[PDB]
């Protein structure tokens, strides 16, 4: 049921979207080990993923939350990166796309900083990197991201050591 | 798959060491979460 819409960089949709991967890179603890050594991206393309089951079982479950949450979604656009992108917009988020040694418990991780989540693209830790030249810092390799529509409710506040 | 905290949906991960690093946030239902945008670009070599 998944189709993916090519968006234009002329389009300012693009222009945010990628205004928001490259305003978010930072400098990592692990100096560029498990997702490479980079300032910006080169982006060659954006699109949308549309999905009229996958769109209204998310629909669904941000109205109980918003309700649970006294009308408030708290929902956010947040990154994730995983191996397993194309699974995702074809069938959607469920527990094997979860993270089971993630720090606050075993769900399904998402970030602000975009490269937090290009750490991910590969595998935990980066894996062993790009399929074809298994470097985890390869500058020739497409790799994909997704951006996320993300309903929070009410978010339990952890502090982190990071 | 673990279940959200008590009383809550989700977990706000925050960094309190690294001042530049932003938040992580965790879900435990799939349904939380619609990948709107699939994004394929290359990370650049610094100059
Ligand atoms: O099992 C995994 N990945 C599951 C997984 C997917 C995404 C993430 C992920 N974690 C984050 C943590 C903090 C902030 C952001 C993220 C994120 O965007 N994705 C974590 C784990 O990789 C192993 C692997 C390696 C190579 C091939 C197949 C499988
Ligand atoms: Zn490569």
């Amino acid at each position: 049921g998944t189709i993916l819409i090519d968006l234009s960089p002329d389009d300012k949709e693009f222009q945010s979207v990628e205004e928001e991967m490259q305003s978010t890179v930072r400098e990592h603890r692990d100096g560029g080990h498990a997702g490479g050594i980079f300032n910006r991206y080169n982006i060659l393309k954006i699109q949308k993923v549309c999905n009229k089951k996958l769109w209204e079982r998310y629909t669904h479950r941000r109205k109980e939350v918003s309700e649970e949450n006294h009308n408030h979604a708290n929902e956010r656009m947040l990154f994730h990166g995983s191996p397993f992108v194309n699974a995702i917009i074809h069938k959607g988020f469920d527990e094997r796309h979860a993270y089971i040694g993630g720090m606050f418990g075993a769900g399904i991780y998402f970030a602000e900083n975009s490269s937090k989540s290009n750490q991910y693209v590969y595998g935990i830790g980066g894996g062993t990197g790009c399929p074809v030249h298994k470097d985890r810092s390869c500058y020739i390799c497409h790799r994909q991201l997704l951006f996320c529509r993300v309903t929070l409710g009410k978010s339990f506040l952890q502090f982190s050591a990071m | 798959m673990a279940h959200s905290p008590p009383g809550h949906h989700s977990v706000t991960g925050r960094p309190s060491v690294n001042g530049l690093a932003l938040a992580e946030y965790v879900i435990y239902r799939g349904e939380q979460a619609y990948p709107e945008y699939l994004i394929t670009y290359q990370i650049m070599r610094p100059e």
